[PDB]
């Protein structure tokens, strides 16, 4: 009827009287995935120390070369980690880091995740 | 002659040549009488720089290049990894569903992309929130399962990255029933719209021989009415058992393309519904624990990592465990010497991968024939003698992904 | 008379037009940059000072009939204006003078157009 | 300009308030995506979110009306003068958004192809991480640049602000020096 | 009687007349930067976005804002230009499109002050022709911005301005045609007036199409937004200009769009009578309310650019230029000769006969223009034959 | 008189290597070299307004903004513009430090003697 | 700015129909030849006008202030003799007394302009009309006939990049170090 080739019309007017499905980020921020690759975090044991053994495996997968870990003895008189080594130095360059998850996957201890915090 | 000719850059910095792609147009008044193409201005090094890292670490490389097709790239790399493993015969059906599932629906992300550029370029600005609201449709369920919302290292020679979250099905399912809907909302706006016919058809018109001559593939191809997709002449990935129509039209110009993508969204969605239908759960890796990616990430309260039971096993249990999570991660697995040349149907036509390995962790080349860099030889035919506003829309129906272009 | 408003409205719209524009280059950073001057092209460096030999001295335009045919069409076109508004008051006379006069520009945009003078733009 | 000869009293304070507001509120980005990120930008532009809400919908064309450069993307070395061809074409006062681990310092791609960082080539205003960085990160890193702009000096407060950074800048002990427990 | 009615129109003492030509200026002024910022909410809802909503309240000063930087930001002369002719087309645009809307009846009589004056700055014998003079002149400031910009791209976006022109120029002039003809009038108050019975629209309907594309055409505004076609040529002519120059091209954009918005309420809609449902409503037409009605029609104009620009694209030139000599002036042409012979018979008692011709006409034009459109030309389709590149078999 | 050279970069020892490179007096048979040390773009500009620079060295990379591109701009920004010699943190550099048309590009890390006889042939 | 000028006399003069048919017109007027100069002299070609022929200039001075100062002693005081206002002529409406004389007294001129105009579209028609013979080819066309634009060389090669020089008309360089002809779009004068 030439009225289909004016349909986009109907559609813009209709969405017009929609609600706008914008996040309101933010104030009110969008929910991200549970899943998402968000900033790196080193994460505790329960009593406090430091799950990282400053294996450098995290490092090693990482493709982009953004992390950089030094490892140390633990000791008696200072430990940070259970077992003989912990990441002394522990640096994330961000402006490297392409999020893959790569180093998540490569950590042997799970002192190293992904939050969700962007 | 000279005198009534200018010489003008479409440039890398057009709203409609993507930034980085470079258009030459030697143009009498308006018609365009030659059409130069400037390439490389995103050139990136990737082909090279995979050379000095492992295998399921080039992954990350790969679905940098074209960034449309991330899943595409990333199953043209793992399917050549696979090839040259000779395990292609031994990766789960479970991975191989998902990974066509992805693939199609980055096919339907890809064709949104392509129609909401096109038709921006085209003066068509709610094209671009329309596609952009059913691209997003699709890059929650990325997101969700693979934890990005682009350049994903989901898909990992073997098998996968991980396996689908429990609501990904769920996911899935909802956009198999709102992507019908929402790209109808879409087509409204296109499809039939008198102006939009007048920009497109008779536009950009290149013959099958042209296509062949070129190489041409993908959607301006199939726009000559040949139905040439690689998933049905050369199967791949178990396309074999997805019942599908290639799409093909016969105008040979912009709008057949147009409505190529537009259809072929709906066979992917078709292709997602045979997904879920045949999706039963499994293992989505190998199970040769020596080439398995060993990582089990698993969420917890303190965000994602690897699955506590992993960390049980390799570091009080398993020995034989530990040693090969560590140098599957660290070393990565090393491939048998040899050449694998591995042809998937990316949106925008043969995406080819030439795989080279020397027996070493890390690939010897991967060089990446992009649909793209291809396509962008029809410049000079479906541009010139017309109008630069006809250019436009023909280059916009090529839909160029400098990133897969330049490489 | 009766068009001095319209005068003031003119004045009123210069003064802010001309101050615009003196506010444009007055207000604001100003930074001498060979490259900033440059024109645009999207990038790229722009031709020689010298474009080139010949070059875009002269630029074509493919509808150069229909530009020729604007001229003559819109300047007949405005003897309807008398005619529409002194209609009612010539009479039939006048109706059947200018629908001639249409008939006569109609045979000559016939002409125009079914000889494919619309056609090259 | 005028603008910034007023004396440094409350006129020039006022003034300076008034003008960040207004270019931290009218932030028209340049058209000129280069790669993945340029996908995000444009997802940002989308529905989902609306970048139109900061008074950025017109991602404008021409570099003239453009007054934010975010570059999005990797810089090959052959865009490298392309790239600051359109940021010295931009009319000042213009700021420079480094999107992605691309633009900001040359991400994964760190090889000879790529400038390794805009920063090589043009004046960055705010880095952003992300590979592409989510458009969230992306609207986070422009609200971050509205707050640069409104503090933002003018006139003999914009000398004396050049002056107290470049002596501030001049103590700074470089990253390679900053050894903490690095042995 | 004879309009501009002499009791009325050149009679204000200085004072009212300069109050009346400042409160016009702001009026357009405020208008502008409303429909900056109502148009980007608007095509936002039609996008599904919320537009502007965070700089001031509600996103109130966006458009404010914006100008205040625009006045802010460098004031850029390339090289390579024609200073004087650079720096002029901005105040070519500006100047006519602000004197057009002189002649714009914003209401009836009132009584200011005392004074009885309309609410009108003034009022012309030949006013719908001198508006559009006016808009005419507007049109060498983005010509001239264009050439004088010496770029390629403005030298395109200028020339595509001409073009423009010789598409919406003569059809503009002949939907005017049917509207004296059943004014007997070329001021604005005598077609508002001679609109009484009854709007225009609904008697005038093929000239009232005929000059709202034409209108959409010479406001350069989407899908007729082909000067600037950022998707083909950049910025098209305003590339080049930045600050305050590119700010008056587009101040001068909108406030053409206020203009021939306002004469398509004026001669077509009643102009400032009340529409039907307030029209039984006591005093609507009188008082301040008029304006009311006024600006509401003129901002329904304002809602159909906007939802213009948000579902469609933008032609080629050449196609719209196509359009204008090969379907709306020829339509306007024969609906004015159809619309003369239609008043003659009805002045010399044919009645029927004039009803069996115009709708007959018109059903004659909905199918020849259809003819140019699917039944006769625009739906046909080729074929085309191989070259020796060992080309594969069509299936 | 006394030359001034503008050494532009944000990280100190790279300021403090040029100017080991370069005494206060390079080349006896040149005259003395007075230093400027600037560590931000928006400085560097500003002194290089002021003018009266025989040299300017700029790290070409400068994190905030790279001497490179303060190169390309000091050149299309001030008439008579001092040459330019930039420090170039990678080899495969060498082709933007072209097309910042310093008249020498010196590459990380800063070699004394090849800087100082590029600064000699440049202020010679 | 001429025509605009003399619009606003006419207006000045009591005539405003024909003030503003002159500015609406001739705004399309000179546009159009605004046009042509772009297309038959050039954008912004700065011509010599430098005497060519032997004197001219003076003679073409001489000549036409010497036409100019005898019109207006031909002229001289005229208006002294009674200039009778136009009031009476407006009243009742400009336009309807142009309209009352053209189509009454000079009914017959009004007729002619049409052929005026008929005679000018057949003289664009037969003199700047190009039929089938020279149209150009379609972009349709033009990929066919042995794949034309695309067998051969693809898609042209592009203008060399270098530092320093990315401009179209910057030639590309082959493998041995030479400039490649076919780099260069064939109207640029080389680098
Ligand atoms: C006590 C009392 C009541 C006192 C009242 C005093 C008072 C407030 C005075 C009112 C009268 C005034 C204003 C007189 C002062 C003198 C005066 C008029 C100065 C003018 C100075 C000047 C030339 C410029 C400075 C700014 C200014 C206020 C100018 C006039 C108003 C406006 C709106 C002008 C320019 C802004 C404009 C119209 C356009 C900006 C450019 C663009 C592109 C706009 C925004 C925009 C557009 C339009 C898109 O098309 C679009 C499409 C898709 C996505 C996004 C966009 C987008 O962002
Ligand atoms: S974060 Fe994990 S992989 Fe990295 S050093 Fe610590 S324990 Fe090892
Ligand atoms: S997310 Fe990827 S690039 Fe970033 S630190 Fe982890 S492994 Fe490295
Ligand atoms: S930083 Fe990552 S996402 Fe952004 S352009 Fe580079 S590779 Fe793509």
């Amino acid at each position: 009827k030439f009225l289909d080739a004016l349909a986009g019309f109907a559609v813009t007017l209709g969405s017009m009287f929609k609600k706008p499905i914008t996040e309101g980020y933010p104030e009110k921020p969008g929910p991200v995935a549970p899943r998402y690759h968000g900033r790196h975090q080193l994460n505790r044991y329960p009593d406090g120390l430091e799950k990282c053994i400053g294996c450098e495996l995290c490092a090693w997968a990482c493709p982009a070369d953004a992390i950089y870990v030094e490892g140390a003895d633990n000791t008696a008189d200072e430990r940070y980690s259970p077992g003989e080594r912990y990441g002394r130095v522990y640096q994330i360059n961000y402006l490297r880091c392409i999020g893959c998850g790569l180093c998540i996957e490569a950590c042997p201890t799970r002192a190293l995740t992904m939050t969700t915090e962007y | 002659q000279a005198g009534e000719r200018i010489v003008v850059n479409m440039g890398p910095q057009h709203p409609s040549t993507h930034g980085v792609l470079r258009l030459i147009l030697e143009i009498e008044g308006e018609i365009i009488t030659e059409a130069r193409c400037g390439i490389g201005y995103l050139h990136t090094g990737i082909e090279k720089n995979l050379e000095y890292r492992n295998w399921t670490q080039g992954v990350t490389f790969v679905t940098r290049m074209d960034y449309l097709s991330p899943f595409f790239n990333e199953t043209a790399y793992c399917l050549g990894v696979e090839k040259l493993l000779g395990i292609t015969d031994d990766i789960p059906e479970r991975a191989s569903v998902i990974r066509v599932m992805l693939m199609e629906l980055n096919r339907i992300s890809s064709h949104l992309v392509a129609l909401a550029t096109g038709g921006m370029e085209l003066g068509a600005m709610s094209a671009m929130f329309y596609g952009f609201r059913e691209r997003e449709e699709i890059l929650r369920v990325f997101e969700s399962i693979t934890g990005l919302r682009m350049n994903h290292a989901y898909i990992r020679p073997g098998g996968l990255a991980a396996d689908l979250p429990d609501d990904a099905i769920t996911q899935v399912r909802r956009l198999v029933e709102i992507l019908p809907k929402r790209l109808k909302d879409l087509e409204d706006l296109l499809n039939e719209n008198y102006i939009w016919k007048a920009r497109t058809v008779g536009v950009g018109y290149l013959d099958l021989t042209g296509c062949m001559a070129l190489g041409i593939t993908g959607p301006i191809l199939r726009s000559t009415g040949l139905p040439h997709d690689l998933r049905k002449a050369q199967p791949y990935c178990g396309y074999e058992n997805y019942e599908f129509d290639v799409i093909t039209d016969d105008r040979c110009d912009s709008y057949g393309r147009y409505i190529i993508r537009v259809k072929e969204m709906h066979e992917s969605v078709k292709i997602v519904e045979q997904c879920l239908a045949r999706l039963k759960p499994g293992p989505v890796m190998i199970s040769d624990k020596k080439l398995a990616w060993p990582a089990d990430l698993k969420l917890g309260p303190d965000g994602l990592g690897n699955s506590p039971e992993h960390i049980a096993k390799i570091m009080g249990r398993s020995m034989e465990g530990l040693i090969h999570h560590f140098k599957l991660v660290t070393e990565g697995i090393r491939v048998p010497p040899g050449q694998v040349y591995v042809a998937v149907e990316s949106p925008r036509g043969e995406l080819g991968v030439h795989m080279v390995s020397d027996g070493g962790t890390r690939p010897y080349r991967v060089h990446y024939r992009d649909p793209s860099f291809t396509n962008l030889q029809a410049v000079a035919a479906t541009c010139e003698g017309g109008m630069v506003a006809d250019a436009i829309a023909a280059v916009a129906s090529i839909d160029p992904v400098m990133g897969g272009v330049d490489r | 008379a009766l068009y001095t408003p319209i005068l003031i409205l003119g004045a009123i719209a210069a003064v802010f037009a001309v101050v615009s524009v003196g506010i444009a280059l007055v207000i604001g950073p100003r930074r001498f940059n060979r490259s900033k001057l440059e024109a645009y092209e999207c990038g790229i460096d722009p031709l020689p000072p010298v474009a080139a030999g010949l070059t875009g001295q002269r630029i074509p335009i493919r509808y150069y009939l229909i530009a020729m045919l604007f001229i003559v069409f819109d300047i007949e076109i405005v003897f309807l204006y008398p005619w529409a508004v002194a209609f009612d008051s010539l009479g039939l006379f006048a109706v059947i003078e200018m629908l001639l006069f249409m008939l006569t520009v109609f045979v000559a945009y016939a002409y125009v157009w079914r000889r494919g003078g619309l056609n090259w733009d | 300009g005028l603008e910034e000869r007023l004396p440094g009293g409350i006129l020039l304070s006022t003034v300076e308030t008034v003008a960040g507001y207004v270019r931290k509120g009218s932030l028209w980005p340049a058209t000129f995506g280069l790669a993945c990120c340029a996908i995000e930008m444009m997802s940002t532009a989308g529905p989902r979110f609306d970048i139109a809400r900061f008074g950025m919908e017109r991602f404008s064309a021409t570099p003239r009306q453009a007054d934010l450069m975010i570059v999005a993307g990797r810089v090959s070395q052959k865009m490298a003068p392309v790239l600051r061809q359109i940021y010295d074409q931009m009319v000042e006062p213009k700021w420079v958004l480094a999107m992605g681990v691309c633009a900001s310092s040359g991400g994964m791609f760190n090889n000879y192809a790529v400038v390794q960082g805009v920063d090589h080539v043009v004046p960055v205003d705010i880095y952003l991480p992300g590979c592409p960085p989510r458009p969230e990160m992306l609207l986070h890193a422009i609200l971050k640049l509205h707050d640069k702009i409104q503090q933002m000096p003018l006139g003999v407060n914009r000398e004396e602000a050049i002056r107290e950074a470049e002596q501030a800048a001049l103590a700074v002990p470089p990253t390679i020096e900053l050894k903490g427990l690095l042995r | 009687m004879t309009h501009p009615d002499p009791t009325l129109f050149g009679h204000d003492p200085w004072w009212l007349m300069l109050a009346k030509a400042v409160a016009i200026f702001v009026f357009l002024l405020l208008t502008v930067l409303s429909a900056i910022l109502i148009e980007r909410k608007l095509l936002g809802r039609m996008q599904m976005r919320f537009g502007p909503n965070r700089v001031g309240p509600a996103g109130l000063l966006q458009s404010l804002a914006d100008g205040i930087k625009l006045a802010l930001k460098e004031g850029l002369v390339p090289a390579g230009v024609d200073k004087p002719i650079y720096l002029l087309a901005p105040v070519i645009s500006v100047i006519p499109a602000f004197v057009a809307f002189s002649v714009i009846p914003l209401g009836g009589a009132v009584s200011v002050f005392g004074h009885r004056t309309p609410l009108q700055l003034t009022d012309l014998p030949v006013a719908v022709l001198f508006i559009l003079a006016a808009t005419s002149i507007g049109v060498y400031g983005i010509v001239l911005a264009g050439w004088a910009s010496g770029s390629t791209y403005p030298l395109l976006g200028g020339l595509r301005s001409s073009a423009q022109v010789v598409s919406y120029e003569i059809a503009m002039g002949l939907s005017f045609v049917a509207v004296f003809l059943y004014a007997g009038t070329m001021s604005t108050s005598g077609i508002v007036a001679a609109q009484d019975r009854t709007w225009f629209v609904f008697l005038l309907l093929p000239s009232f199409l005929v000059y709202v594309v034409s209108m959409v055409g010479e406001t350069n505004r989407a899908p007729f937004d082909l000067p600037e076609a950022e998707g083909e040529l950049v910025g098209g002519f305003h590339t080049e200009y930045s600050s305050l120059k590119f700010a008056m091209f587009m101040l001068a954009e909108y406030v053409n769009m206020t203009t021939v918005s306002a004469l398509a309420t004026t001669m077509f809609l009643g102009g400032w009578h009340a529409p039907f449902p307030f029209n039984l409503i006591d005093g609507a037409n009188s008082g301040w309310w008029p304006l009311l009605w006024f600006t509401a029609k003129v901002w329904t104009f304002m809602f159909l650019y906007f939802w213009l620009r948000a579902t469609l694209p933008r032609l080629r030139y050449d196609q719209f230029m196509a359009l204008g000599w090969k379907v709306l002036i020829p339509v306007s042409l024969l609906w004015i000769m159809v619309v003369a012979i239609t008043r003659s018979l009805r002045q010399h008692g044919e009645g029927t006969w004039a009803a069996w011709l115009l709708t007959a006409a018109v059903v004659v034009v909905v199918a020849l223009i259809w003819g140019l459109a699917t039944s006769l030309r625009r739906r046909t389709v080729q074929p085309p034959p191989p070259q020796s590149t060992g080309a594969y078999p069509v299936p | 008189a006394p030359l001034r050279i503008l050494v532009y970069s944000d990280n100190p020892r790279t300021r403090e290597q040029v100017r080991l490179a370069l005494g206060k007096r390079i080349h006896p048979e040149l005259p003395e070299i007075e230093y400027v040390d600037v560590a931000t773009a928006p400085m560097a500009i500003s002194q290089m307004d002021a003018g009266g620079f025989d040299l300017a060295i700029l790290d070409g990379e400068a994190t905030p903004a790279g001497g490179m591109g303060v190169a390309k701009q000091v050149k299309d920004e001030i008439d008579d513009c001092p040459p330019i010699l930039v420090l170039t943190g990678r080899a495969d550099d060498a082709w933007l430090a072209k097309w910042s048309r310093a008249e020498a590009a010196v590459p990380h890390p800063i070699d004394p003697i090849r800087l100082s006889d590029a600064v000699v042939s440049l202020l010679r | 700015c001429t025509m605009i000028s003399l619009a606003v006399l006419y207006i000045a003069q009591d005539a405003p129909f024909l003030g503003v048919v002159q500015i609406v017109v001739y705004t399309g007027a000179v546009m159009m030849l605004f046009l042509f100069v772009l297309m038959l002299i050039g954008v912004d070609l700065t011509e010599s006008l430098v005497e060519t022929i032997k004197g001219h200039r003076i003679a073409a001075l001489i000549a036409g202030a010497g036409f100019g100062i005898l019109v207006i002693a031909g002229i001289g005081n005229v208006s002294v003799a009674g200039f009778s206002g136009l009031a009476a002529a407006n009243s009742g409406g400009n336009v309807e007394g142009l309209a009352a004389l053209i189509f009454t007294r000079y009914l017959w001129a009004f007729e002619l302009t049409s052929a005026l105009l008929i005679t000018a579209a057949l003289g664009a028609m037969v003199l700047a009309h190009r039929e089938r013979f020279e149209r150009r080819k379609t972009q349709r066309e033009l990929a066919i006939e042995r794949f034309q634009t695309g067998g051969h060389p693809t898609p042209l090669p592009n203008p060399g990049v270098y530092a320093r020089h990315n401009s179209v008309d910057v030639p590309a360089r082959l493998p041995d170090g030479s400039e490649s002809p076919l780099s260069v779009s064939t109207i640029l004068p080389h680098r």
